[PDB]
């Protein structure tokens, strides 16, 4: 119809995008290793789509996070995959970012100039095993409240802001529903808005100086 | 909770993907790629 | 009444802040 | 079949990257579409689907609802923080324990900084930092172990 | 009662203000 | 004539200075919001809860529910607390290691945590165990048919001076 | 409830005349 | 009445619907405003003006029949902490706008819910309110912020009594369908007047109705019209009005430092033009940019 | 005073953006730091402070908790939904309403590809734009009034 | 200290970067309505911070909704400011959207080659429309409960799929827990990120483009 | 020799066209996991529940609980509904218009919508309004102490053919 | 629940930026910005 | 015995820690295993085993003192649905592998916690449950998923009765402070060896501490020791052992559709690989890549 | 039992496979 | 033992299904 | 649970040869 392609072209410039896209070039010595960063980002991305696909049934209270839990797992449709996925991918997520490390530094890809990706890796290391730690205690049940109520006092060992970041964590003096509220977001706000940042980032700053060289 | 299923996998991926990287980082010790280095 | 003597009264006095601050910077030959 | 393009020596733009270190996306197997496009989908689809294997055949548990009265016997947080609650439970010192866990993430962000002092990426060419590198691994993996053990056999791993 | 007054004054002074220190700032408008 | 970097840098510190200064008041609240409010504190803490976070009474304390006293309470700042003919001290249940509740053994006479085997005293002090200092004592006055509790200011009971806790 | 509603527009309306009159005047005075 | 809402809902005037329970008697609907301040400080007296509007001229019915004028009554519903000022804190000029009202509160502890009785018309449709606002300061229950204000008003006679026996202050229809054959007017144990009406044609019960003197009849005779027609009017001139209104219970601390921040952008931004100034030379002097 | 720079109609890669009207970035006063750096935070700033504003002087209500056997009195959305709001509830049809309401954003998208019909942007150059522009304005703001009033005065607005 | 800057500059190019912004122009017809766009970027900016800060003590269930909001205006430090701040911005964020169609109409800054900007401007306005619907029933007080059980309904005129939508958005046949639960995902999950993306595409355009030409 | 563009498009069909294949698997479960599970219908609903959602007893609704019966109740879908010696028709309290439940006026002997003005009869018919149909009919049966509704699956009480909400 | 002084900013800035819009507009009709169009 | 659970225990036997009760009076640790499999399907029989080893060669103290072998128990907490399976639907391989085992439940309605009272050590060091899948298709209680299997099992007599007296099975330390004086071994009533001693050098308290025959001293006579010193010893070989498992109730058709899924994401994979072996072909033929 | 017995190898199966198909395609590794 | 039967047979027939393809899609001038 | 450990570490170690293998013997019949 008048082509539609054409149309999309001329303002989008659609062929300056392939032209970019076809003139890169994968060098021999990448080997089946160089995918787990990009392993790593599927995990993410399974995470992204059953956390987000959770958020309308899970419900971060303590009267009801443990039976939305059970809720999902039993009446849901499909609702125990969707768990179980985002369970077993968190878990493979954060495996496959070790094994991203191994090969990063196994090959020396860190060193100069690509020293701020590495450093934009460690933080987004941090920020995974962040997720790791607040999701495990959103079901709220045995395990994961007394995962909490342990972590959430290390902070107190600090001189002066000790206490201080400890409240901010837990959201009061012990652990309760406003601990519960915190991690909720965290999980599902500030550390998904974060990690977006940091991998784009991460990925611009690869995109920009290419692979590492060979060994 | 330790979990034996997931407490191998972890293992066992860890072992071979060192394993393999130091592998494959030899064969380039032997055989350097064109810029090798 | 009390409203608007102390909209014109802000008003003319951030003026006069303006125009003292203008002034007053070109005569230090920083403007 | 397998397709290559030889490195361009004789352009200097393409020079001054590989003297930078980084040319190496100018060479090589056409990135798209033999892999971006053909091979990708074969990771995406492969982990994909080994996930999912996992999660039908081993679903996610849910245990008992919390109880702040009874602290439960075994307690541990995931497998990827056996190492730093080793090391947190095992030190008397609260405050080093913490800087102990602080060390980690601010003594990987050092690496790069420490080991520019050469050019070598092949670990056979960096035998000091392949051995700290191998030392470190086995003392993580040491310290993840000792974690799901009594504190008695940390230090020992219950087997001398 | 006046501090009140002068609440909604400030309000009505920084609208006014902002209109103004853009108009200067960018030369009309 | 025309302004030297001198000047324009002089000029850069009173303006983005100002700036700044529009930033910080900004930014006061919101460092304030995300600190917790206070747990309403008008005298030094008060009721103690049971499981469900009710009210605890020693109309049903004292008449009915032991014949060897000694149970948990939710105490101050929520943490579990025992309560041993009522007792005048509480003793904080959370080890003083890493954070878990210890149990009680009245045929040892000693707390044991179960988690790395810490154990402590009839009145809460360290016998044994990776546990560093002692659990918290804080004062239990029966006012009401409900039990007040409020923080142990005063030297400990158990090691002569000052406690570890304040 | 109707006549904060004609005042809110009045003021809304008027008082850009107002800051529009003010930097013009301050561009006079620097000379513009 | 308003007394009579307290006696017939004592829980509270305010339906959850948020409809005021004058309706369910006051069938007819007038326009009622209100005058309360944007905002008030705390433990501070101020101006809180019902109105209650109706044609002065027009009057409307007695209960006996008589031509009569009307009655304005209210209930204002404050939020809580907040009640009618001491009369030792109602300055003069307000004590004199006032008049012979007589606040009382809805129920016990509900001193936020006034009430207003009768009030000659005449010199009330609008019915001033003396309120004291409270103080966060020394109240753990009051806070600053913004709350709703209820407020009902009414003018004139109402259509039905607490026991639910209609006044004579409404419209009265048809019993049944029959040929009228009664426009009789007689009376016996009480006193003045009241009418008597039938209707027939064949049917399936033999009662008549009366009806209390006052409205006044359209109907001539001898007509077979059906249960639902009017046969008398609308006398009813009054009527019951509804509005919600909102007032801040500000905090002066919350506003100076408002005025304050104001005053920094102000200037933060002055200098940003300056500072623009300064660089408009720079760039005119050394071309390059 | 009062930085410009000339548009260089002698090269030829801006008289190619200038022909597909594209190259109103090349000319006038420099963004940077003239308008970027000292205005935006004029700009900012003033926005932040009129909103801070009537959040102190006029803070957010807190109504009464939900109930869901009692319907209120006076049930409105928000006043940028007043239009849409109006159609829905005077539209005896359905169906048509919902068309209506969706007939808004769709209508909206149609527009760039009805007015390419000519390159003019100035609206005294395009009476017939204007005048349907003005036309659905009056429209809207007059399904909004609507709205706030009884159903009887819609279409009239209490005034006739 | 050996010039952190140079440092910095080498592997992020910061003086290309520099070029770039130094490089562009605002020409004469660009007048003070131009900054609509902006400004109402600034007040989703603040309604991304507040709405973030009001997450921390929020809690979208029937339950506890209603009291954490007023826990929030009584109890929390400056909440009355942070949530006074959310409610009229974003009351302002779709007014100075609304008065920044009326510049980009009156301009013609929509036709040939910008009118993909136009689209995803206008999927812009129905993506903040959705953040005020959800975000109106949130505090679960009269007026937003009954905001939305009017609403939830209209869907169902749709022939065959009116029903299943309705159900969707609702959570289930009727509107409840479950219809809190799903308006709050959307309000604090789908809705940020969806106009992140579209917001994207929109500034990526403008910037590719540059602004439309004089009148 | 060489695969040409015949041949090349054919392989993408028959590739991608599986890989199509393995997107919808993965996206079959996940569409289905939106859509709200149902209402655990085991028949055709039961229960009837009061204002927190508990139960409602005949016990104590026909004994004190109206000397002029008409009170709402959640009935099916969670919709309100009134009870009118019982009555065996529940009636469905949500206007048809846009949705606002209908407040109950005895002395017209009519459901008037607030809304609108829109209005019913005493069994839940337009009398007039804006609002196109009546309200939904539903079967009332007092089994056990309890109530029991289920939908109204036969023809209309009021209007006699079919109704419109099945 | 109808806000009046919501209400009144709404109005007010709607009619302010329309005519405000129509004026700029007017200005560069009689005297035409160089590529005026 | 693990009948002593249900008597002085009758809710549950394991407490909200997750501590099973048999640790309340056998005080003795010894390691247990168990033995399930990873996942069943539904109304399925499968097979759980308990471990309970101990060294046969090492006996145990009996009531009265004599050295006797030790019995078995254990109490298999299972997941809801779960139960013993029938008599009828244990097939003969198993029936063998089971033995005399007197499975009984915790209590009525409790059908999943079951018991399994004293069986001969010697024979029993491994327990075999015949354990039936409930059906999630008709139990709406029942869904598929993983679920905890709570083991304790002991070997061995245990030290405290029900009413709290001390068994003969346990270590006996001394009273009080003083100069033991008496290794004295009276009796009496009832019958079999027991043993009297004292001690003193001046206390505040006259009475001394009988101590069961069984565990058998290593004090002679006179030493003034403190309270606390171990005056017998340990004759307990035994121990109690805990664990936790998981089983997963799986679904047949979910394990169906991934197989399934799974052949189809090869299939895929090998269309993609096939598909660049033509682009290879096409990119050495056209050079322009 | 023999489903679930082919359950986890159609895991393992995928598992090698991609593998499989990796070094395949990629020519290598 | 059904475990390796499986496994084997599973990687047997989809290698043989591979082959198949390859040899397949060759012969008719696909590939 | 700890043979179940082993299992599953010498079977994520040893698949992977086994994928390898599968990869050259393609690579063998196509002509590599
Ligand atoms: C969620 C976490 C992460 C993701 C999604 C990710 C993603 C990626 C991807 C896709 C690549 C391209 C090459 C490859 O995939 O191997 C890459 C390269 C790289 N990564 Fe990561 N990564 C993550 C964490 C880390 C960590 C923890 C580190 C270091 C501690 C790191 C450091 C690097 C470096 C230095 C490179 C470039 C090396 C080279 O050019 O050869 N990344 N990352
Ligand atoms: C055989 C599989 C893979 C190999 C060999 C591989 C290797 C690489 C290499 C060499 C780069 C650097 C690209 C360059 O310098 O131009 C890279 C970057 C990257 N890859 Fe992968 N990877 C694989 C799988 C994946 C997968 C499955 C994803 C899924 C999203 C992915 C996403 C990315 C991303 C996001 C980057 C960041 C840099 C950029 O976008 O160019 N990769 N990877
Ligand atoms: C959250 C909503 C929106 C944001 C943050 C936004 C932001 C912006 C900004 C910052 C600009 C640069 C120029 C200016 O500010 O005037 C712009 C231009 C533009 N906007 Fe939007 N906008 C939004 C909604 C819309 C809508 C609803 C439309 C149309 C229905 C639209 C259409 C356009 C077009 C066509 C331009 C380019 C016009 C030109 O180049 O002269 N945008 N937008």
């Amino acid at each position: 119809m008048a082509n539609v392609y054409d149309w999309f072209e001329e303002r989008l410039e659609i062929q300056a995008i392939a032209e970019d896209v076809t003139s890169k070039y994968v060098p021999p010595h990448v080997n089946i290793f160089y995918c787990l960063g990009g392993i790593t980002l599927v995990c993410f991305l399974i995470q992204f789509a059953t956390g987000f696909a959770m958020t309308f049934y899970y419900k971060p209270t303590v009267a009801e996070a443990y039976s939305s839990v059970q809720y999902i797992m039993n009446e849901v449709n499909f609702g125990w995959l969707i768990r179980s996925i985002h369970r077993w991918s968190a878990s493979m997520m954060v495996l496959m970012m070790i094994l991203h490390v191994f090969r990063v530094y196994l090959t020396g890809g860190f060193k100069k100039p690509r020293e701020l990706t590495w450093v934009s890796g460690v933080i987004l290391a941090v920020i995974t095993v962040s997720f790791g730690v607040t999701g495990y205690s959103l079901p709220w049940d045995q395990v994961g409240y007394w995962a909490v109520k342990i972590v959430s006092g290390v902070p107190e060992a600090i001189p002066v802001v000790g206490v201080l970041i400890s409240d901010l964590l837990r959201g009061g003096s012990s652990v309760g529903q406003a601990t519960l509220t915190r991690y909720y977001s965290a999980h599902t706000f500030v550390l998904p808005w974060l990690i977006a940042v940091f991998m784009l980032f991460h990925f611009l700053m690869i995109r920009k100086q290419g692979i590492s060289g060979p060994l | 909770m330790v979990e034996p299923l997931l407490s191998g996998i972890v293992l066992g991926l860890i072992v071979v993907t060192l394993a393999g990287l130091f592998y494959a980082a030899y064969k380039q010790y032997k055989r350097p790629n064109e810029l090798g280095g | 009444m009390l409203a608007i003597v102390a909209y014109i009264g802000f008003l003319a006095l951030f003026t006069g802040i303006a125009a003292g601050l203008l002034f007053g910077l070109r005569s230090a030959k920083i403007l | 079949m397998a397709t290559h393009k030889k490195p361009d020596l004789s352009d200097p733009t393409l020079r001054a990257k590989l003297a930078k270190g980084m040319g190496h996306n100018y060479y090589g197997e056409p990135a798209w579409p033999n892999d971006l496009l053909y091979v990708f989908p074969i990771v995406i689809m492969g982990s994909f689907a080994c996930i999912v294997a996992l999660a039908v055949l081993d679903p996610a548990m849910t245990g008992e609802p919390a109880n702040p009265f009874a602290t439960p016997l075994e307690i541990l947080p995931e497998w990827y923080l056996y190492p730093v609650f080793q090391i947190l439970r095992s030190l008397p010192n609260k405050l080093l324990g913490v800087l102990a866990m602080a060390s980690v993430p601010l003594g990987l962000i050092l690496v790069p900084f420490i080991e520019n002092v050469n050019k070598f990426q092949n670990p056979f060419r960096r035998p000091v930092a392949t051995t700290v590198f191998l030392f470190g691994t086995l003392v993580t993996l040491w310290l993840g172990i000792g974690a799901a053990l009594p504190l008695d056999k940390s230090l020992t791993l219950g087997l001398f | 009662m006046a501090i009140l007054t002068l609440g909604w004054v400030s309000l009505l002074v920084v609208f006014t203000w902002s209109i103004a220190m853009v108009v200067w700032g960018r030369n009309g408008l | 004539d025309v302004p030297d970097m001198g000047r324009r840098q002089f000029m850069n510190l009173l303006t983005f200075g100002t700036v700044t200064g529009v930033a910080l008041g900004a930014l006061y609240p919101v460092v304030n919001y995300f600190i917790p409010p206070a747990a309403g504190g008008a005298g030094g803490g008060t009721t103690a809860k049971d499981e469900l976070g009710n009210d605890v009474s020693v109309s049903k304390f004292l008449e009915s529910h032991n014949v060897g006293d000694r149970t948990l309470v939710q105490g101050l700042k929520g943490d579990p607390t025992y309560i041993v003919a009522i007792t005048d001290y509480g003793i904080n249940a959370v080890c003083t290691h890493l954070g878990c509740v210890v149990p009680w053994n009245a045929a040892e006479n000693k707390f044991k945590c179960p988690c790395h085997g810490s154990q402590y005293d009839a009145t809460g002090k360290v016998v044994r165990g990776p546990a560093p200092k002692s659990l918290a004592l804080s004062h239990a006055k029966t006012e009401n048919d409900k039990i007040v509790l409020t923080s142990w200011t005063e030297t400990d009971f158990r090691t002569g001076e000052e406690p570890w806790w304040s | 409830m109707s006549g904060e509603l004609l005042n809110a527009a009045l003021l809304s309306f008027g008082l850009i005349f107002v800051g529009w009159a003010l930097g013009a005047l301050l561009l006079k005075i620097q000379g513009a | 009445y308003p007394f009579w809402a307290q006696q017939t809902y004592p829980e509270t005037p305010r339906e959850p619907t948020g409809r005021i329970v004058c309706a369910n008697c006051h069938l007819a609907a007038k326009p009622t405003e209100v005058e309360v301040p944007q905002s008030v400080l705390p433990d501070t007296v101020f101006k809180a003006v019902v109105k209650i509007p109706y044609d002065t001229s027009v009057q409307q019915v007695g209960a006996d029949g008589s031509k009569v004028g009307l009655n304005v009554g209210a209930v204002l519903m404050l939020p809580e902490g907040f009640k009618i000022a001491p009369e030792d804190r109602i300055p003069e000029e307000l004590k004199e706008e006032i008049g012979d009202v007589y606040f009382q509160p809805y129920g016990e502890d509900k001193d936020n819910i006034v009430i207003v009785g009768p009030l000659p018309g005449e010199q009330y449709q609008e019915i001033v309110f003396p309120v004291l606002s409270p103080n966060p300061a020394n109240d753990k229950n009051i806070h600053f912020g913004k709350y709703s204000v209820h407020v009902g008003g009414n003018r004139g006679r109402g259509q039905v009594y607490p026991t639910g026996e209609k006044s004579n202050n409404n419209l009265y229809s048809a019993a049944a369908t029959g040929t009228i054959s009664k426009i009789a007017k007689q009376e016996g144990e009480d006193g003045s007047v009241k009418y008597l009406v039938d209707i027939k044609t064949e049917s399936g019960e033999v009662v008549s109705d009366t009806i209390p003197a006052g409205p006044e009849l359209i109907v001539s005779e001898g007509q077979a019209v059906t249960a639902g027609d009017a046969l008398t009017n609308n006398p009813n001139v009054g009527g019951f009005g509804q509005l919600d209104a909102e007032i801040v219970l500000q905090d002066a601390n919350r506003v100076g430092w408002l005025i304050a921040f104001v005053a920094l952008v102000m200037l933060a931004q002055v200098m940003l033009v300056l500072k623009k100034k300064q660089v408009e030379k720079v760039q005119a002097a050394e071309m390059n940019f």
